[PDB]
């Protein structure tokens, strides 16, 4: 079968930059018939179905800016978006439809980079409704912040607790490209009742000291 | 205009098989050959194979014959893609594509012997801008639906992907609003996990 090798695999751009994007194919998608190149550009937003960018290699498909330019013949292919927008973030790949099976390229994870964001920090004690059913999770919001390396540190009466702290990340967002992270730490209500003081601890390169969010049960 | 209507997700028991379908619309659905492509979070997409409704003629990526069989209905201009003895291999997202040109909803599959659970869905009040938030806990499978005041409050909003363990899944989100205007304008998280039809609509109130 025909092999779409596509490099990089990722690339982080500041907006309003030029990216490039290889697309190579172990064998001429050039159809002698018509000259034309069986190949087309695809992106895939987080959580969206592929769409269509530019097929037969250079021509784009209605209503796609025209920042996006597809290029290349035979093997060697490329995906250029001449200045990179922030809502431009996605998955790219590209997909042979020379000969069947139609194979696809392993794609290119497209991230934006921009100037620091502070995390808002908010801190969430156990439900009423929780409790009531013998539950009991801590919440701990880290919202709107960039760069995305970060860490949260949970203390229970000013000790650190590690295990049964879940985290969970946000797509980048289109607008205004930071990031944003839910932690829990999961107790029971027989657990959490046996201490007085919850607190949430932010590192992030935007501050030397932690952002600081507590409450006393 | 075109649209290809697939179901959101399906919950299918190792070893069993299930019929993914894909209704298309906007367009002459004998017209044009269906493609079915196979995404994992893994690595890179997998061409399946293509069907065309007018003449029932099929072409299969080596890879899926025995695994994938196509078919359609042309008196309800719909495609369908047999999967056969699912493993966790086959656990992904199914795509129909008309043509190279236009992709589906997309169906995820989630190859599991784990039993559907409805979520609980917990408030979460604070302690110039206020942020509130929503905890649904141990639901199975994907998805859920999370909106802020019916879909009204959409700005100021994260709503985070899941995780899971054990066979659940706990999502969260957070809605932040000008701390001048809660709770005197109030707000309330609507929850949906359809697979075990949830519906839930939880009031954030001050503690």
């Amino acid at each position: 079968d025909i092999v779409m090798t596509q490099s990089p695999s990722s690339l982080a751009m500041s907006v309003g930059q030029k990216v490039t994007m290889s697309c190579k194919s172990s064998q001429s998608l050039l159809n002698s018939s018509n000259q034309k190149n069986y190949l087309a550009w695809y992106q895939q937003k987080p959580g969206q179905s592929p769409k269509l960018l530019v097929y037969f290699a250079s021509t784009r498909e209605s209503g796609v800016p025209d920042r996006f330019i597809g290029s290349g013949s035979g093997t060697d292919f490329t995906l250029t978006i001449s200045s990179v927008q922030a809502e431009d973030l996605a998955d790219y790949f590209c997909q042979q439809h020379y000969s069947t099976p139609f194979t696809f390229g392993s794609g290119t994870k497209l991230e934006i980079k921009r100037a620091d964001a502070a995390p808002t920090v908010s801190i969430f004690p156990p439900s009423s409704e929780q409790l009531t059913s013998g539950g009991a999770s801590v919440v701990c919001f880290l919202n709107n912040f960039y760069p995305k390396d970060i860490n949260v540190k949970w203390k229970i009466d000013g000790s650190e607790r590690q295990n049964g702290v879940l985290n969970s990340w946000t797509d980048q967002d289109s607008k205004d490209s930071t990031y944003s992270m839910s932690s829990t730490l999961t107790l029971t209500k027989d657990e959490y009742e046996r201490h007085n003081s919850y607190t949430c601890e932010a590192t992030h390169k935007t501050s030397t000291s932690p952002i600081v969010k507590s409450f006393n049960r | 205009q075109v649209q290809l209507q697939q179901p959101g997700s399906v919950l299918v028991r190792p070893g069993a098989s299930v019929k993914l379908s894909c209704k298309a619309s906007g367009y002459t659905f004998t017209s044009s050959w269906m493609h079915w492509a196979k995404q994992r979070p893994g690595q890179g997409l997998e061409w399946i194979g293509e069907i065309h409704p007018n003449s029932g003629n099929t072409n299969y990526n080596e890879k899926f014959k025995g695994k994938a069989t196509l078919t359609v209905d042309t008196s309800s201009s719909t495609a369908y893609v047999d999967l056969s003895s699912l493993t966790s291999e086959d656990s992904a997202v199914y795509y129909c594509v008309r043509g190279f040109a236009y992709w589906g909803q997309g169906t995820l599959v989630t190859v599991s012997a784990a039993k559907t659970t409805a979520p609980s869905v917990y408030p979460l009040a604070p302690v110039s801008s206020v942020t509130l938030g929503c905890l649904v806990k141990g639901y199975f499978p994907e998805p859920v639906t999370l909106t802020w005041n019916s879909g009204s409050l959409s700005s100021g909003v994260h709503t985070f992907p899941a995780v899971l363990q054990s066979d659940l899944y706990t999502l969260s989100s957070s809605v932040t609003v000008t701390s001048s205007t809660w709770p005197s304008q109030s707000i309330t998280c609507n929850v949906a996990h359809p697979a075990s039809s949830t519906k839930v609509d939880k009031k954030i109130e001050p503690r």
